[PDB]
């Protein structure tokens, strides 16, 4: 999925 | 003449505890271990899903004596809490070493006290490390240990042959609910970080790069003419954030951390995660064939869920000049969409309380009333909406 | 040229046995292990509970050499069988090593004939010393490991890595009928103890403090000022007793036995209910924080399955001088229902043979003929009861 | 100064993979590389059977593909190929009859698909057998943790020589419970390196019938050893009649190695290739016999009868057919004499050869049962 | 409960 | 299916 | 559980 | 009681 | 039950 950092 | 684990554990068990914790919702009695960090001042590390809803919590040192103990500081976004003891006397704390050494090689000895059995010892080696996904929400670095680990492991010690910590047990792999040879452990490293967070602030100061990523495949490496197959494709790169004020390139990869390489995405978001808002660490790079290491540091992120209590249903923050909570939000379906809670509509507050901040709301919203009714106004119309 | 346990295995692998008993109740049969303790004399251990209701026992030699073997005795209450060999040649007898030098965190290798497949080792540490407290009946002083251990481990070996003999085991905590790296087995001292009995009188002999007591949990050790948490508590001591004599008062926590610290309550059970009558040893105690010394010896206990080889129901009380097979002890629904008498009264007179003493039935109990006739005197009167 | 396994894990985890195969299922395993210069990957045919796509993943991320080489059901090993394969890392053998019980090993797998994961253990036991009953088995037993996809992993010793091959373990509840098998390294060797020249296991059979030995076979036969090879009848005419094994015969060594059960015996050399000489340790009378052997099979020739040429460019001759064959069920028999096939008069084998080769749907046979001229039809 | 040695 | 403990 | 073996 | 991997 | 080898 999509990712935060 | 015996080769033999006696001479450490001799010297490092009684810096293990038991935890007895009882909670108050419904109302149950939970098992578990801990580790004591500071001898004087009775830091004593665990599982944050062991120790949280819990009204009296009781620790039980390797010795046999009871204590009580009331919480320092919690964080379930990466599983570990931090407690402190009650007349804490004649203590014994572990020694931690550096998680960032081991390798898949290594031989761990594992403490906990499963079934309340009591102080139980396993030995084994780090079966693998950079561990994630189990979970795919919360930071994981997990380490693989075979070293067995069953119910009331969590937030027991693991240790190397020295006795010096190397990683909190905080999950198993088990389908039938045994040890089958799958033990994970959170490196110490992580932990002496958030327990350091703990300690001079009481919570976690959640920290932000400004970047954003996913798992670099051996695919992507292929076509986009990258050398390395496992690493972080910084897709996004946030403008205005401290991540692009070092030069952080559009379609990097990371891959190096201190000089130390990096595993997966999930496990560098995972080692980052676990920072103070205020710390300094380099990167590795990989831009066109050029592996430019640049420093960075990370820029500060005040959650309304805490404010929800069972009934969330989207964001709330604080209006200009604290002219009224927020509702940019507009959420259907959720918790808060039955009670008709559309966009672009705060007021003053409920029950005749004025409120036009987050905070002035929070200090009279915890005075647990039996129903509470909002004032929210949409457009002209100065309507009310009630809860509980 | 790498470290091993083969060179130690290669000799003492052959002490290990497999057994395989058949018996009533039915029809059922079930396997275990064995070890050899006396080479000439034919000298099998076991579990008590893989040797209940044994019409043939057939040993397994570790090189597929059969034989057969007759009980020498059995104890249920600490789950130690011990068998003789039929026609034992060029067997090899296990050394055996001191339990009260075991530390936790040493290292053990497991032998038995887990799953009916063969001999197999595993190897694993002493995960903690002194569990017990898993059923209140029997004496249990057990040694936890890690090292796989299953069904058909019975009455196996566990050692040190010189192969001398540590433990018998006996049992696995796993909720699911398979090793989750839980192991317990008897020590070797009390293996040692009660096979030392069972040689020379085929029953154990057991001798009492005369000493009432309980736990010493630290909440007591509030309650009474004593400095240790955990330990033995004196309730009450019995008069005419062997302890009475030695000064052992009400309000005394035992600390040590013969120097050596003291695990529990059930341990001090399990370890001194195991030595012959007349053991002398030291013990340890704190009335008052004034650490007192006393010595003292055992003495008898005073106050069908030992001989019906079968049958447990019934319990065969003391003879008498001129009575004899008294009974003290039955319950309701046992096999000594079927039978027609009841605890309450009993003598003999089988098969019309003027007998009395407990020996005297078996030189015609083991005659087996087709046909049992009993002749208690229940009451003032004179019955009969038949069988077979 | 703590010893450590990381030395030899650091050299030996390249030589491991991940495998992956895809109504239409999807799979999970290990293998281990063989060869570097050509990628052969060994593991479980029962991971790589009913495969579409075969996709292997290095230690280091590099996914590959590969096709497979050979198969083999009955000892479970089965061979695959790395496609366009690059900077490899080949493990070295072992030879396991050097494996005693209580010596170390680390069993390298990816188990449940989590990564390559690490389990360290010791020899439980070896020569296990007798779980699939109709299968070649010489397992190699060890309490090292083995779980789900671990199979076709790799078992090694202390010093990174490859020892045996992870395959099945017991547990009721469908985790480890410190039972775990592997199909020694020799066996491997056997069998990979036969599926590279052959492409299958050739796997003939000297003809000795027969059953485990017991101790209670020891006392009725004065038999000096309690576990060994009994042979009931030989096979006439094989290999084993011809050496000189008569019935009553027991096997107690194999190439001087002992042997634990007729059952791994029965392994051992399921493995070796056709026409493998070996020699054995029989036990007549209680006096031993060594024996040498030679394994056997289970133009010139046809799918049942046997034909030879016969006078000069007249045809080939049928010498014998055995009943129930298929070149009897198109009928013929013993003596026939082929002159012509399809219209095209035959001398030779070679002058039929050419005409077989065409692999035509059907075949008029010219032949001449005894004096008359018949047409004999197959396919 | 209570036990007695 | 992962179990914490 | 407990199982004895 | 039957059990492959 | 005898099986060939």
């Amino acid at each position: 999925c999509y990712r935060k950092l | 003449q015996m080769p033999s684990l006696a001479p450490m554990l001799e010297k490092v068990m009684p810096s293990v505890v038991s935890i007895n914790v009882e909670g108050s919702t419904q109302k149950f009695m939970a098992l578990g271990s801990g580790v004591i960090i500071d001898a004087d001042k009775g830091y004593v590390v665990t599982n944050n899903h062991v120790v949280d809803n819990a009204t009296v919590i009781k620790v039980q040192l390797s010795d046999g004596r009871k204590f009580d103990a009331k919480m320092v500081g919690k964080d379930p976004r990466s599983d570990i809490a931090l407690i402190q003891i009650q007349n804490p006397k004649n203590l014994t704390a572990i020694k931690m070493a550096d998680s960032d050494a081991l390798r898949v090689g290594d031989y761990t000895v594992a403490i906990g006290n499963p079934f309340g059995l009591g102080e139980t010892v396993t030995s084994g080696i780090v079966s693998a490390l950079g561990r994630s996904g189990l979970n795919a929400e919360n930071y994981e670095n997990f380490i693989q240990t075979d070293a067995a680990i069953n119910r009331g492991n969590a937030g027991g010690a693991l240790v190397n042959l020295n006795g010096e910590l190397i990683g909190i047990n905080t999950a198993i792999l088990a389908p039938d609910g045994g040890n089958i040879g799958i033990g994970f452990a959170i490196p110490s490293n992580m932990v002496k970080n958030l327990t350091s967070q703990m300690v001079e602030y009481g919570q976690v100061k959640r920290g932000e790069l400004g970047i954003m990523g996913t798992e670099l495949n051996s695919e992507l490496a292929k076509a986009m003419k990258v050398d390395a197959q496992r690493g972080a494709f910084v897709s996004q790169v946030l403008p205005n954030s401290s991540a692009a004020k070092a030069g952080i390139k559009a379609g990097d990869v990371i891959t190096s951390l201190n000089g130390k390489p990096i595993s997966s995405f999930a496990a560098l978001r995972a080692q980052v995660g676990t920072m103070p808002v205020g710390s300094k660490l380099t990167l590795g790079l990989l831009r066109d064939g050029k592996q430019v290491n640049v420093n960075l540091e990370l820029q500060q992120s005040v959650d309304s869920s805490s404010i929800f209590n069972g009934i969330e249903g989207a964001e709330m923050s604080n209006k200009g000049k604290d002219q009224g909570v927020v509702v940019n939000n507009v959420k259907t379906g959720t918790p808060a969409a039955q009670i008709g809670l559309k966009k672009g509509d705060v007021i003053i507050g409920a029950n005749q309380q004025a409120v036009k901040n987050i905070a002035e709301l929070r200090k009279v919203l915890d005075s647990k009333p039996s129903v509470l009714a909002l004032n929210i106004q949409r457009g002209d119309s100065t309507i009310y909406l009630l809860m509980q």
